[PDB]
């Protein structure tokens, strides 16, 4: 029995009511939106910054002189030298050319396998170039020590000692191992529950690594083009070999080191196979201690987990009571806490909680102390934080006693 | 292979049948030849070393490379995969 | 530095009801808008050196200018730049380019003919990422949420208070929670609390769906996540909102599929950016999921998501607050006793305590009434509550 | 007849002009240069016509 609306009904509904100010307000809103759009269009620039130096820095009219005189040179590698000598040059992907040197360079300068520049017209070799240093692989280095030391890692004395015996002791004091004929393990696989502190130990090692520390970004190794990830792994391991006693950290190794299956991952599997032979196989790896971490060790290919590539498998178990107390002290060193805080009770109230949950509890206690305007967080704040962080995420406890 | 890695067969343990098989199928036909042609028994063209990971396949390959005057030409599966079509 | 690119928003008008005070407020805002328009329109027109330098630079640069990647820096006036097609060119670095920014991996701007480097592209942000940035802040403020007080307090302490009053955290010695997860039944107020935070917040707000982070190509996913977090870091104070996290945050499991293993890789890149080697910086992540039991434990562990805010189905007081919020505009009648519908059994959510309002309005329109009545609300409830089939046991328990 | 002939001649003249590229636009830069992404090639910072 419902009846549809007509034109007169619509008109009366939109008129029979409030019309003394509704029309004016609606028009004002529409025109305010229009004015905002007009202003945005009028400015609508946000001039994007470009690398233009200060006016005095360049102030050069000879830049045109160098542009007109100097000529761009394609970079290519001389695969072979022919004997007037002729040179076979691979212009990356363009084509293969058989060119001869320009008078500027001497024949002795150009050697087989060296990447040299060539003119865009005749392809003559004009100048040698330093061997390629990959930009992503080079940026994969640390060159900035994180500010987390071994004193910030608590409850893992045995694990930390094993990690040092793997990545630090063999580098600092090779004599203790050479005298007894002991080859120190070259790799460590830090596997444990998430938030237990593997990455913290890795950061501590990088902090006191006193060598080349390379953090392997799982994103770069997985590349869009086929064969690019294996090339990146091969470049990273070469850059590690050129240095002395390098340290490679394969964070979240389960990102690429999945179990092979029969297209599936395929390309990532090829990159994994490239890392496997680099770590172990022909052509000994050298002084490159590999550090791998993963919260899910069961998905790794058995080849990558075999004790020839990851020699020492450190298990980062949930901290025991002493470990939890030490973690609480470490994370509460800066907190303005009262002097009677029984950290033992807070440790015993977090039965199975990693270091990350302990830090969360400490931050929650601080936030509770901030809620009520108190600058000192009493033990009651810590108890409430423990309830909120662990217990939050009676009849069941009734049976127990 | 130009560094000629050193690994005597004594370093390989638990695989006496497999080491002999590889030597007779990859080495004996190599430096003898005319003898095999005498008996008219075709030597296998290749050896596929398959087994559980870490069994020592690459170790036997290294031992063969070290204790063989042949020109070992190592390579990896990932190495023969390149973006440019036909590069592999 | 590149400080926050906070979203722009006009001031709020309090009257709401079409009273002349609201008209005056809107007229004042329009007056200031016309003020700005006239000022900036006269500036260039009323306007009548560096022109020589600009002309010289642009004549040396020429057009069009190719955007390429800098591979290496050989000398102070030479570098190897690889054009977009993958071909490397040994081009000459011109004087008018700050050598400080020229670093490997940067997007260099090159002359089209000689390929000589002429400038360094600063932003070069992935277009699929620059879209995420919130420019027009949503109009839904905190007053537009009924209840969810505890939740509002937690979200404020996580993403809002730290910027405004960092003194408390600095003195207490605790780093403010830098990650919050909003989980609960559907239609509870998760995306709302996100919209309100984006409206009130002064930091750059980035919105993602949890499905746009996945790209068809293999390495595009992790690289997109890295680009998003790099853009967030570029604007120091930032809030990144990854709604529908359960799209890519599913529990990691041995998958015989590159699709699944690619999604797992995207999740791994996300959790590496959130809390891994290198600090995350001053970027706060807010995530919403109507399913938190299916998320990878690593993603929702303390350190990445530090406050697992729960969003329950509204209770009686909260339901009354959502009826007051969504009926304030409506011209209610005298006999509308909302408590009758507010009672409910246990399962009335905001969406419903709003669709119910919309349905009551429509039923009032059916009878040609712009003022709703109790019968309209009861009919609207009966019509719009038909969501769950049984969801209940039989008459077993006593 | 003259109008028809002129139309055909103009069509022939315009046909000889080179076809223009088509590429997406990333963002305006300085109110006179626009960053664009041609299909097969890479990015380009191009100027804008008067109209
Ligand atoms: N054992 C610990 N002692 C002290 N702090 C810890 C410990 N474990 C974790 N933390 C704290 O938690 C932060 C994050 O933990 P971390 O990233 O090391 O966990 P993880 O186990 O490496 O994580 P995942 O397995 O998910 O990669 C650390 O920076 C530190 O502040
Ligand atoms: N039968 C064996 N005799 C001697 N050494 C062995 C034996 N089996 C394994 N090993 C040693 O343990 C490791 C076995 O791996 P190896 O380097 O031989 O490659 P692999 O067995 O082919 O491994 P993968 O399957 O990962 O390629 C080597 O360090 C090797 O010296
Ligand atoms: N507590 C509330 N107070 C006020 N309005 C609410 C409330 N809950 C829901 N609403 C209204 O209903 C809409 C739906 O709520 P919201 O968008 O927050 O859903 P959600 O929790 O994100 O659910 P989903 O899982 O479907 O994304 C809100 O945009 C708002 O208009
Ligand atoms: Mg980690
Ligand atoms: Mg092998
Ligand atoms: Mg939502």
């Amino acid at each position: 029995p419902i009846r549809a609306l007509d034109e007169g009904d619509i008109a009366l509904l939109k008129t029979y009511g409030q019309s003394t100010y509704s029309r004016q307000i609606k028009q004002v809103e529409d025109d305010i939106q229009q004015l905002l759009k007009k202003i945005n269009e009028l400015t609508g620039i946000k001039e994007s910054d470009t690398g233009l130096a200060p006016p005095a820095l360049w102030d050069l009219a000879a830049d045109k002189q160098t542009l007109q005189s100097e000529q761009p040179l394609q970079v290519a590698r001389c695969t072979k030298i022919i004997n007037d000598p002729k040179y076979i040059i691979n212009v990356k992907q363009f084509a293969k050319f058989v060119v001869d040197l320009s008078d500027q360079v001497a024949p002795t300068d150009i050697e087989e396998g060296m990447r040299v520049g060539v003119d865009r017209n005749k392809y003559q070799i004009h100048i040698p170039l330093p061997p390629k240093i990959d930009p992503t692989v080079t940026m994969m280095q640390v060159e900035e020590k994180p500010d987390v030391t071994y004193s910030d890692v608590g409850g893992c004395k045995e694990q930390i000692e094993k990690l040092r015996e793997v990545v630090e002791t063999p580098l600092l004091h090779p004599e203790r191992f050479v005298n007894l004929g002991i080859e120190p393990p070259k790799g460590v696989l830090l596997f444990g529950p998430p938030g237990t502190g593997k990455t913290l130990c890795a950061r501590a090692v990088a902090n006191r690594t006193d060598a080349c520390f390379i953090r392997v970004i799982g994103s770069e190794l997985v590349q869009k083009y086929v064969g690019e990830g294996a090339r990146m792994v091969r470049e990273l391991f070469e850059m590690a070999r050129t240095k002395k006693a390098c340290l490679i950290f394969f964070d979240e190794i389960d990102a690429i080191g999945g179990a092979r299956f029969d297209g599936g991952d395929n390309e990532v599997q090829r990159t994994m196979l490239e890392l496997i032979n680099q770590l172990d196989g022909f052509d000994p790896r050298g002084n490159i201690k590999v550090l791998m971490a993963t919260n899910r060790p069961d998905t790794l290919d058995p080849a990558l987990m075999r004790p020839g590539r990851l020699d020492r498998k450190i298990e980062f178990s949930l901290p025991d009571l002493e470990g939890r107390t030490h973690i609480f002290k470490i994370h509460a060193r800066s907190m303005s806490v009262e002097r009677d805080i029984r950290f033992e009770l807070l440790a015993r109230l977090c039965p199975n909680s990693t270091g990350a949950e302990i830090r969360s509890v400490c931050t929650e206690a601080g936030m509770f102390a901030i809620r009520a305007r108190r600058k000192i967080a009493t033990e009651k704040d810590f108890l409430e934080a423990v309830n909120k962080v662990i217990k939050s995420y009676t009849p069941r406890y009734m049976t127990y006693n | 292979v130009d560094e000629r890695p050193t690994e005597q067969y004594s370093d390989i343990g638990g695989l006496d049948k497999q080491i002999q098989e590889l030597v007779e199928a990859i080495v004996l036909p190599m430096n003898h030849k005319e003898k095999f042609e005498n008996l008219g028994i075709q030597p296998p063209k290749g050896v596929l070393m398959y087994g559980p990971p870490g069994t020592g396949k690459t170790l036997l390959a290294r031992a063969c490379a070290a204790q063989t005057k042949a020109t070992f030409l190592k390579l990896a599966g990932p190495q023969l995969v390149q973006m440019f079509i036909g590069d592999g | 530095t590149k400080g926050p690119d906070a979203a722009s928003k006009l001031p709020l008008v309090t009257p709401h009801t079409q009273c002349r005070l609201k008209l005056l407020k809107l007229e004042r805002i329009k007056d200031y808008l016309l003020m700005e328009e006239e000022f900036i329109r006269n500036q260039e027109q009323m306007k009548p050196k560096q022109e020589e330098e600009r002309s010289k630079v642009d004549d040396l640069r020429g057009t069009p200018m190719s955007v390429g990647t800098l591979e290496e820096i050989i000398d102070d006036n030479h570098a190897i730049v690889s054009t977009s097609v993958g071909s490397e060119h040994y081009v000459s670095i011109l004087s008018f380019v700050d050598k400080d920014l020229l670093e490997p991996g940067c997007s260099v701007l090159l002359n089209h003919k000689v390929h000589a480097v002429i400038g360094v592209l600063m932003d070069d942000t992935d277009p699929l990422v620059t879209v995420m940035k919130v420019e027009k802040a949503p109009q839904e403020t905190y007053a537009d949420i009924g209840g969810l007080d505890n939740q509002i307090q937690e979200i404020k302490e996580s993403v809002e208070l730290p910027l405004t009053h960092p003194e408390y955290y600095e003195e207490m010695g605790i780093k403010p929670p830098k990650g919050v997860i909003l989980y609960g039944p559907p239609g509870t107020g998760k995306t709302l609390l996100a919209k309100a935070v984006a409206n009130q917040t002064s930091a750059t707000f980035l919105r993602v769906v949890g499905s746009e982070l996945i790209q068809k190509y293999l390495g595009d996913g992790p690289k997109l996540v890295r680009e998003l977090f790099r853009v967030a870091e570029e604007h120091a104070p930032s809030i990144v909102f990854i709604d529908e996290i359960d799209a890519i945050g599913t529990k990691r499991y041995d998958s015989n599929s590159g699709g699944e293993r690619e999604i797992q890789r995207t999740m791994l890149e996300l959790l590496n950016q959130l809390d891994g080697f290198d600090s995350r910086g001053d970027v706060k992540v807010i995530m919403a999921t109507n399913r938190i039991e299916t998320l990878d434990p690593a993603l929702i562990r303390p350190g990445r998501i530090d406050r697992k805010i729960e969003f329950p189905l509204p209770d009686e007081k909260t339901k009354k607050r959502i009826f007051q919020i969504h009926t304030s505009r409506m011209t209610l009648a005298d006999d509308v006793t909302l408590d009758d519908l507010i009672m409910a059994k246990d399962d009335l959510s905001g969406a419903d305590i709003k669709a119910i309002c919309t349905e009551a309005g429509l039923m009032a329109l059916r009878e040609r009434r712009m003022k709703v009545t109790n019968e309209d609300f009861k009919k609207s409830k009966e019509n719009v509550l038909y969501k769950k089939q049984e969801g209940t046991p039989e008459g077993l328990y006593l | 007849l003259n109008a028809k002939v002129r139309l055909l001649r103009e069509e022939l003249q315009l046909l000889q002009e080179q076809g223009s590229y088509v590429g997406e636009v990333v963002r305006a830069m300085d109110k006179k240069k626009v960053l664009v992404k041609v299909h097969p090639e890479g990015k380009f910072v191009v100027d804008v016509d008067k109209n």
